[PDB]
C-alpha cells in the first residue's frame, strides 16, 4: 500500500514533472519500444518511428492518465476504472509489460530530475507505479 | 548475447566515464531502498533502517564497489559472460541462496542510476544496449544454479 | 476473481482430492524443486532428496492450507492473513515462484484426477491458485 | 539447450506414444478455455463461448494438430530450435502480433495435458525434462521478434 510519506513524494516529483509530462510520457513510451521490442505487438497500427507524431500524442494521454491518478491517489481503482476495462478487456495486455513501462518512466523520470529523484522518491514512485499498474491489470 | 557492434560501442564508451567507486555504492544502496526485502541478505552491514543509513553505510559503499568491479569485468568480456561469472554464480547459489530473480532488479536499479548520472546522454538506444547487457549478466549469474 | 461456478468446481475437485491432499502436496513440491531448481533457494535448511521427511511433511503443511482456503473460499484474505504475513515479511518470496508452485499443483492434480480435471475445472483451478497466490504476496 | 542424454531420452520415448490428434486438440482447447483472452487471436474460428463449444470446434482441433505437429518438428532438432522455428517466429510477430508472453501459457497447458493423458508415467523427472523443452521452444518462437 501507499503510505502518507509515499503519497507526499509522489506529488512533489510529479509536481516538478509539471507540463513536460507528455514529453516524459513519450520519452518513456519510446524507451519502452526500443529496449523491449515485444511491447510493440500491442501497437501494430502505430507509426513507431523515432519522432513519431503518434507516439507523442499517446504519451500525453498516458502522462495525463497518471496525473489524474495522482490527484486521486486515495481512490485510484475508481479514478482509473475505465482505463482498467481498457487494458483488461479490449486490449488485454499482459502484466509483465506493465513492469517494463514502469521501469522506463522511472528512467525517463530519472535523467530529467537529477535533484529530486533521491532514494526515497525512487522508492515512493516505484510503488505508486506498481499501484497504478495493479489497478490496470485487475 | 546478440550485441551489435554499435551497441557494444555505445556501451563500452559510456562506461569509460562511469566512476565505479561512486556508482556501485549508489546502486546496491538504491537496491536496498527501492526493494526493502533485499536486506535479508546483508544483516552484516549494520544499520539499514532509513534511506540515509543505507546510502551512507560504509559497508554498503565498499560492497557495491565490489559488485560493480565484477560488472566492469563482465563488460571486458561481453562475448563470454557465462564463463566469466561461473564461479560467482555458484557462490550466489550454493552459499548465498539468492533467488536469481533478484539479479534483474539490481540490474535495473543500475540502469536507472546510469540514467541519473548521465541524464540526456543516457538516451533510449544506449539504454537498449544496457538493458541487453544487464539481462545477460543476470542470466550469466543465473546459469549455474542447480 | 472467483465466480460462484469456480467456487463450485474448486469445492468439488478438492473434495475428490479428499484424504490425499498431503500426498499431492508433496508430489507437487517435489516437482517444483525438480522442474525449477531456483525455487530451491528458499529451502536451504531442508533435505530435498527423493521422498524425505521435510518435503513429505511440508507437503502436508501446504495442502492443509489450501484445504483451509477452499473451505473459506469466500473470505480468503482474512483466513489466509497469517500465511501472508509469513510469505511477505519473514520469508519474503518472489511472486514468481508462486506461478511455478501453482503450475505444479495443476500438473499433479491433473495427474491423479483424470476424469475430474475438465477444461472448466482446469480453468477455475487456475484462477484459484491465482487468488491464493495474490493473497500470499500482499 | 542443456538437455542431458537421459532427459532427451525420457522425452522422446514419451513423445512416441502421444496421440497427436487428441493432445494437440486438447491443448489448444484448454488454452482457449483457461486463458480466455487468447480467444481474441482466433475470433475467426467460430463458436468459442463455452468450454464444450471450444473443445468441440473442428478448427480448434485441426489447428491444434498443426501446432502439436510443429512442436514435434522441434523435438527432432533439439540442438537447434532457433533455426527450425525462425519462420514461425517472424510469422507470429509480423502478421499475428502475439505477445511472446503467451507462448509460455501454451507450453504449460501442454505439460498440463500430457500429465493428463499419462498419469504415473509423467513422473516428476520426466516433467522436468519437458519443462525445458517447452521452455526452449517458447524462447525459440520469441527470438525473431523485433
Ligand atoms: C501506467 C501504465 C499505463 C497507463 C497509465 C496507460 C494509459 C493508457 C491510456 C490513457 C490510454 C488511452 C485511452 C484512450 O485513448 O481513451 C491507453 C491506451 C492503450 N494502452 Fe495503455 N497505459 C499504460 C500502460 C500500457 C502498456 C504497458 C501497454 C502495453 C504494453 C499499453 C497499451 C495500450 C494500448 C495498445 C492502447 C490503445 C492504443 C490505441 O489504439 O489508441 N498501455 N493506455
Ligand atoms: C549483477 C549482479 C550481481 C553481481 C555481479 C554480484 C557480485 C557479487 C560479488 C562480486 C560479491 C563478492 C563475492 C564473494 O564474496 O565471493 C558478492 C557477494 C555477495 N552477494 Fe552478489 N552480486 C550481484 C547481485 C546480488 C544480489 C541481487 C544479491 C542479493 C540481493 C547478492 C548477494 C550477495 C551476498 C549476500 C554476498 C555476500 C556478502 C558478504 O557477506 O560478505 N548479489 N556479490
Ligand atoms: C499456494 C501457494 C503456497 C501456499 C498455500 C504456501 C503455504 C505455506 C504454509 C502453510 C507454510 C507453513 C507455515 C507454517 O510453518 O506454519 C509455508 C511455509 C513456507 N513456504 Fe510456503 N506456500 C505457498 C507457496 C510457497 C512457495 C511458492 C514458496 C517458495 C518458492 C514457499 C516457501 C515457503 C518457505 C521457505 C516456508 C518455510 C518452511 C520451513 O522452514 O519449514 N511457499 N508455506
Ligand atoms: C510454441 C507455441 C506456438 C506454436 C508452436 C504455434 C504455431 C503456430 C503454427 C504452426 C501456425 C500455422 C502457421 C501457418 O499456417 O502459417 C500458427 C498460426 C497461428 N498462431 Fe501460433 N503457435 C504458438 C502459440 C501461439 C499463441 C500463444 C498464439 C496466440 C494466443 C498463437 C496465435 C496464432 C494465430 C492467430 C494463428 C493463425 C491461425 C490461422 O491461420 O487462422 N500462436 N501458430
Amino acid at each position: 500500500v501507499l503510505s502518507p510519506a509515499d503519497k507526499t513524494n509522489v506529488k512533489a516529483a510529479w509536481g516538478k514533472v509539471g507540463a513536460h509530462a507528455g514529453e516524459y510520457g513519450a520519452e518513456a513510451l519510446e524507451r519502452m519500444f526500443l529496449s523491449f521490442p515485444t511491447t510493440k505487438t500491442y501497437f501494430p497500427h502505430f507509426d513507431l518511428s523515432h519522432g513519431s507524431a503518434q507516439v507523442k500524442g499517446h504519451g500525453k494521454k498516458v502522462a495525463d492518465a497518471l496525473t489524474n491518478a495522482v490527484a486521486h491517489v486515495d481512490d485510484m481503482p475508481n479514478a482509473l476504472s475505465a482505463l482498467s476495462d481498457l487494458h483488461a478487456h479490449k486490449l488485454r495486455v499482459d502484466p509483465v509489460n506493465f513492469k517494463l513501462l514502469s521501469h522506463c518512466l522511472l528512467v525517463t523520470l530519472a535523467a530529467h530530475l537529477p535533484a529530486e529523484f533521491t532514494p526515497a522518491v525512487h522508492a515512493s514512485l516505484d510503488k505508486f507505479l506498481a499501484s497504478v499498474s495493479t489497478v490496470l491489470t485487475s | 548475447m546478440h550485441l551489435t557492434p554499435e551497441e557494444k560501442s555505445a556501451v563500452t564508451a559510456l562506461w569509460g566515464k562511469v566512476n565505479v567507486d561512486e556508482v556501485g555504492g549508489e546502486a546496491l544502496g538504491r537496491l536496498l531502498v527501492v526493494y526493502a526485502w533485499t536486506q535479508r541478505f546483508f544483516e552484516s552491514f549494520g544499520d539499514l533502517s532509513t534511506p540515509d543509513a543505507v546510502m551512507g553505510n560504509p559497508k554498503v559503499k565498499a560492497h557495491g564497489k565490489k559488485v560493480l568491479g565484477a560488472f566492469s569485468d563482465g563488460l571486458a568480456h561481453l562475448d563470454n559472460l557465462k564463463g566469466t561469472f561461473a564461479t560467482l554464480s555458484e557462490l550466489h547459489c550454493d552459499k548465498l541462496h539468492v533467488d536469481p530473480e533478484n539479479f534483474r532488479l539490481l540490474g535495473n536499479v543500475l540502469v536507472c542510476v546510469l540514467a541519473h548520472h548521465f541524464g540526456k546522454e543516457f538516451t533510449p538506444p544506449v539504454q537498449a544496449a544496457y538493458q541487453k547487457v544487464v539481462a545477460g549478466v543476470a542470466n550469466a549469474l543465473a546459469h549455474k544454479y542447480h
